[PDB]
């Protein structure tokens, strides 16, 4: 298909994104490189779980003053996503904090009966991502450098 | 002064701190 990272991406931030709303795991099976997705969101649930529990009160904040309650307000947002980006500097990092800013909105949707929404959300975080930083991502293997980078010697 | 401005300089600031973890 067309723009297979950005399916990718998409496939990624969506079930984890609704998989913290709903504290369920998504058992719909994935499409091409779905195995390497699989891995990419056993990464984020370890590695974004423990962002989001360091820095809840930062997350909290800002949903405070965001003020959030519909699809316009969802998409509204891109223009705080990219401040992640703001000082020149690209790594996994920022991306992963760029998604977990991603969780703590989509758990509130989930709250206000906005499931609906999280689709939305996560198409524009999606288009922060790949629309702006393609080219770092594809010198970067994608999700499959995203999985090596976040490797633990266990 | 903006409230979505101002959030756009915490999630930087935010963004640095993560730096420092991972
Ligand atoms: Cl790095």
């Amino acid at each position: 298909g067309s723009d297979e990272l950005y399916r990718q991406s998409l496939e990624i931030i969506s079930r984890y994104l609704r998989e913290q709303a709903t504290g369920a795991k998504d058992t719909k099976p994935m499409g091409r490189s779905g195995a390497t997705s699989r891995k990419a969101l056993e990464t984020l649930r370890r590695v974004g779980d423990g962002v989001q529990r360091n820095h809840e009160t930062a997350f909290q904040g800002m949903l405070r003053k965001l003020d959030i309650k519909n699809e316009d307000d969802v998409k509204s947002l891109s223009r705080v996503m990219i401040h992640v980006f703001s000082d020149g500097v690209t790594n996994w990092g920022r991306i992963v904090t760029l998604i977990s800013f991603g969780a703590f909105v989509a758990k509130h949707l989930k709250t206000i009966n906005q499931e609906s929404c999280i689709e939305p959300l996560a198409e524009s975080i999606t288009d922060v991502l790949v629309r702006t930083k393609r080219d770092w991502l594809v010198k970067q293997r994608g999700w499959d450098g995203f999985v090596e980078f976040f490797h633990v010697e266990d | 002064d903006k409230t979505l401005e101002e959030i756009a300089r915490e999630l930087l600031k935010l963004a640095l701190e993560i730096d420092k973890e991972i």
